[PDB]
RNA sequence: AGAAGGGGGACCGGAAUAUCGUGAACACCCUUGCGGUGGGAGCGGGAUCCGGUCGCAGAAACCAGUGAGGAGCGACUGUU
RNA sequence: CAGCUUGUUGGUGGGGUGACGGCCUACCAAGGCGACGACGGGUAGCCGGCCUGAGAGGGUGUCCGGCCACACUGGGACUGAGAUACGGCCCAGACUCCUACGGGAGGCAGCAGUGGGGAAUAUUGCACAAUGGGCGCAAGCCUGAUGCAGCGACGCCGCGUGGGGGAUGACGGCCUUCGGGUUGUAAACCUCUUUCACCAUCGACGAAGGUCCGGGUUCUCUCGGAUUGACGGUAGGUGGAGAAGAAGCACCGGCCAACUACGUGCCAGCAGCCGCGGUAAUACGUAGGGUGCGAGCGUUGUCCGGAAUUACUGGGCGUAAAGAGCUCGUAGGUGGUUUGUCGCGUUGUUCGUGAAAUCUCACGGCUUAACUGUGAGCGUGCGGGCGAUACGGGCAGACUAGAGUACUGCAGGGGAGACUGGAAUUCCUGGUGUAGCGGUGGAAUGCGCAGAUAUCAGGAGGAACACCGGUGGCGAAGGCGGGUCUCUGGGCAGUAACUGACGCUGAGGAGCGAAAGCGUGGGGAGCGAACAGGAUUAGAUACCCUGGUAGUCCACGCCGUAAACGGUGGGUACUAGGUGUGGGUUUCCUUCCUUGGGAUCCGUGCCGUAGCUAACGCAUUAAGUACCCCGCCUGGGGAGUACGGCC
RNA sequence: CGGGCCUUGUACACACCGCCCGUCACGUCAUGAAAGUCGGUAACACCCGAAGCCAGUGGCCUAACCCUCGGGAGGGAGCUGUCGAAGGUGGGAUCGGCGAUUGGGACGAAGUCGUAACAAGGUAGCCGUACCGGAAGGUGCGGCUGGAUC
């Protein structure tokens, strides 16, 4: 509009939001994982998804999916998390990484055995 | 009222779309050398000066085929009042890949893009015609 | 609201002989008066700056607001 | 974040400095900066460059190179040509250590290394052989610069894990319509070559150098001699035997190359999106098969792209988000025709500069490549000189077409004030008169029988102005109609008398601005929020009925919002027509009395071509074609809300 | 009551046995206010003021220079003064955290109460304003058609 308007008022970009919040520049950061539970999706899905409260070692406490099938997990306990999305649950945008830690790989898994983390066979 | 150059081309790019024969228009030197430009290209017949009441006018006589198709295109200002536009020698415009002609004006008057790189001058961009 | 909270304050000398500000004698005109203009003497007033001096203390004794914050009631000065 | 500044701004005389200077001082004047953002707050070393992108742009400042700043935190000076003086001095502070308690010592953001933090980042290595550096006449001595090595697939590049024949459709796996298909020339087997790894051996260039000895007297020159390399017994070369020592990761619903079986059965789980799984799942797990890439392959994080979703290139605002309610006007932006001059913009040319590296094009060298050297580009720019004057601009003029003024007419509910008219509603007084009236879909509440409603005469008072009246007029918008008088604004047409570009728009700002509402005073017929009763209803805080206060009215102030709408900012020019209506002028047909037709200017409607639009539609009163200025938009909610501020 | 054709409105398309609004109850998340309370930052006024530079003073000390041999010149130690970091006192500014209690917002299952809107949505709907009401809302005044009527 008008180049004298745009010599007076300049363009502005967009604003975006931030989402590696918690993780604050990092790409992954370790908690300690107090509370795990279970909770079910949104309307459309009726499944039942694990999770836990991880205390980042930014100060910020924020929940995460534990993928796979079967985990040790529990109480107090030392784990890698990493950015994602699952899309269903609310507000969850954070997964445990496993094959850290504390996390052991998930078992018997023979596909794709390094999501998940899985040594090949020996 | 400002832009009396592109007064011109509105008044002569209008006519053409509506299948007009000829156009009138209050003269000036600018508008008289463009004409003269548009005719030693081709895109209009042959054009003369009046007497109006006040002043002069300035009419011109626009091109047609054997069917009912007009010689001109297009017609777009170029240097308008609020963004001047000046090129140098080395990067003149090129209108439809060179098929059209751009009008420059220059220390040597007033001139096309062949023209005016054949001089090596540059100026300002006042027009595309095609 | 003098909110609160702070700083200076004595004496001596110098600037300072019109330093500055009050009144204005001797002597300067005139429609001569209980008149005017300049003039600046002597007598008093106040403040500042600089240097020095003294004591524990310079508002010197007497004299002369305590301040801030939160509620209740009544608006207020007044009256019993 | 709207007011900041008193050595502050300027001057004079001194002081001070290597040097100009409020750098400092005494005095004098009262200035200086600010909407082109002062002062304040947040963040940040800057650049050559790097990543992305068609480009313009966006992100970034890590290796390498240049500049700046700092050296435990803060301050200060000394020495010197030169000081943020990292491994100097003084003081203060925090911390660690020694002490005989009086007092002392220290500073890895140098190399290596330790703890800690962290998702995460290396050896307490070798040599001064080469280059640079300091002192010395020199030999020399010093150099954690530097030259290399170690470690980490951390990255880029290159090469290997063999090659040539060979349906036992080996075997087996898996699928099968049980016939076969597939893995698959793939294996077995036959044969061939050994790049790299392995073993043995020779062994560098980097050194037209550094040293001492000889011609050369020295200077310069070879000569030849020893000797000197950390890398390194390394790279490389040569030779030996053997397919011999060497492949994995991701995915296969669409995007997007890649499909079947079994198990599971809204469970377990998957997922970038939208979705897949509730008993025959190509989307979950396994198998077979396939695809991509390969010493890598995936995930996460971040940036650009795609995104024309901030639009300069390159978007929009009738109804999708988006024209301020309207106007006047400040800064600003933009500007009609024409003459001369200047040469600021613009443009041509030349000189200087734009370091090197990186980048592009061509070669040259490492076995190739990555890497490296050379040459030319690039470096968009800036400064100096010399040309041009079309356009922009400045300066000096001219002109009347835009704008304004003058005169003469014209139409109008434009505005303000004062006075004034009648119809009707209500009430009061009186007459007649008697039992109902009122109200609804149906009723009731209510009024009346103490004389209502009805009807006639008189009176009081307030508000609104039937017919005219419309689609029509006026006003910037909101709005404006009983009449008369007084005062007052704008518009149109004609004339062409006057001025001579005086124009347009307009950030902020100012003014006006329906109704409701607020303050003070007055008024109050009718209507009527709130409120009350009746009715309906399951209920009825409503709709319907009967009442009824504020308010509606007036004076003077405030408020400043409306679906304040044409849901369409202002100005200007241009682009078929047809047909109504309001205000002029005007020949001709001038009587064809017709106040008809034509022409022209200014309004206000309908219909329609080109054109535009997603469509609906707009269409000379544009939402078409263009130019100038302004306001506004960037997914839906949260929200026109909170906090701050102004009123 | 049901059906057929045309036409009109629609926020319905699981197609009115449709869609859908707002309180209330339970839960989760983020956020405003709040008596007060805990931190950070940058200043400001005044007090005190180390080192050091500069300016003075300087009986105490002082080899070069001068001397008439007594001293003089010039210097230094010390001392005073301006400036001065750190510290202290005070009143403010500003950026965050927590806070009993309280305001709204969003999302939740198959909870409770009505039925405001969409059809003439059963009283046309929306806009501004005012009063009222459990709640959607109602009513008054003015406006609009993004509604109807002959
Ligand atoms: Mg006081
Ligand atoms: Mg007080
Ligand atoms: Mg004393
Ligand atoms: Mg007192
Ligand atoms: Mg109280
Ligand atoms: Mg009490
Ligand atoms: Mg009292
Ligand atoms: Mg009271
Ligand atoms: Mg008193
Ligand atoms: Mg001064
Ligand atoms: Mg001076
Ligand atoms: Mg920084
Ligand atoms: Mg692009
Ligand atoms: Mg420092
Ligand atoms: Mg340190
Ligand atoms: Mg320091
Ligand atoms: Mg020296
Ligand atoms: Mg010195
Ligand atoms: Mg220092
Ligand atoms: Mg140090
Ligand atoms: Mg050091
Ligand atoms: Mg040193
Ligand atoms: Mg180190
Ligand atoms: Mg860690
Ligand atoms: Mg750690
Ligand atoms: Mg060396
Ligand atoms: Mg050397
Ligand atoms: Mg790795
Ligand atoms: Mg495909
Ligand atoms: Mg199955
Ligand atoms: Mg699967
Ligand atoms: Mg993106
Ligand atoms: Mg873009
Ligand atoms: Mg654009
Ligand atoms: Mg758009
Ligand atoms: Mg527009
Ligand atoms: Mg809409
Ligand atoms: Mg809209
Ligand atoms: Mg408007
Ligand atoms: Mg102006
Ligand atoms: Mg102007
Ligand atoms: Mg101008
Ligand atoms: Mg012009
Ligand atoms: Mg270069
Ligand atoms: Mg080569
Ligand atoms: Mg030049
Ligand atoms: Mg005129
Ligand atoms: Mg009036
Ligand atoms: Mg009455
Ligand atoms: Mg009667
Ligand atoms: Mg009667
Ligand atoms: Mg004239
Ligand atoms: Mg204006
Ligand atoms: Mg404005
Ligand atoms: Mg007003
Ligand atoms: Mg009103
Ligand atoms: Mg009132
Ligand atoms: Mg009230
Ligand atoms: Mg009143
Ligand atoms: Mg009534
Ligand atoms: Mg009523
Ligand atoms: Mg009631
Ligand atoms: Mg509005
Ligand atoms: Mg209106
Ligand atoms: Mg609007
Ligand atoms: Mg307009
Ligand atoms: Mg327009
Ligand atoms: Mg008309
Ligand atoms: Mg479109
Ligand atoms: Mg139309
Ligand atoms: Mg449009
Ligand atoms: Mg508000
Ligand atoms: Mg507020
Ligand atoms: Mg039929
Ligand atoms: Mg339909
Ligand atoms: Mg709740
Ligand atoms: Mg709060
Ligand atoms: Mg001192
Ligand atoms: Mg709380
Ligand atoms: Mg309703
Ligand atoms: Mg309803
Ligand atoms: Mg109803
Ligand atoms: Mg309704
Ligand atoms: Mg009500
Ligand atoms: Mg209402
Ligand atoms: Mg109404």
């Amino acid at each position: 509009p008008t180049i004298q308007q745009l010599v007076r008022k300049g363009r502005r970009d967009k604003i975006s939001k931030v989402k590696t919040a918690a993780l604050k520049g990092s790409p992954q950061r370790r908690g300690v994982c107090t509370r795990v539970y279970t909770t079910t999706p949104k309307k459309p899905n009726s499944a039942l998804r694990k999770v836990a409260r991880v205390k980042l070692t930014s100060q910020v406490e924020v929940t995460a999916y534990i993928p796979g099938e079967g985990h040790n997990l529990q109480e107090h306990s030392m784990v890698l998390v990493r950015g994602g999305r699952v899309k269903d649950l609310p507000g969850v945008r954070y997964k445990i990484i496993r094959g850290s830690l504390d996390t052991q790989g998930v078992k018997n898994r023979k596909q794709a055995r390094s999501r998940y983390g899985a040594k090949k066979e020996k | 009222m400002t832009d009396p150059i592109a007064d011109f081309l509105t008044r002569l790019r209008n006519a053409n779309s509506a299948y007009h024969d000829e156009v009138s228009l209050p003269h000036s030197k600018l508008k008289a050398n463009i004409a003269q430009i548009l005719k030693n290209e081709g895109y209009i017949s042959d054009f003369r000066t009046e007497d109006a009441r006040v002043g002069k006018s300035l009419v011109i006589q626009l091109k047609y085929g054997p069917s009912r198709e007009r010689s001109i295109a297009g017609l777009r200002r170029v240097s308008k009042p609020g963004l001047r536009v000046y090129a140098k020698s080395t990067n003149l415009p090129r209108v439809l890949g060179g098929l059209g002609v751009a009008i420059i004006s220059t220390s040597s008057g007033l001139l096309t893009d062949r023209q005016a790189a054949r001089q090596g001058v540059g100026g300002e961009v006042l027009a595309y015609v095609w």
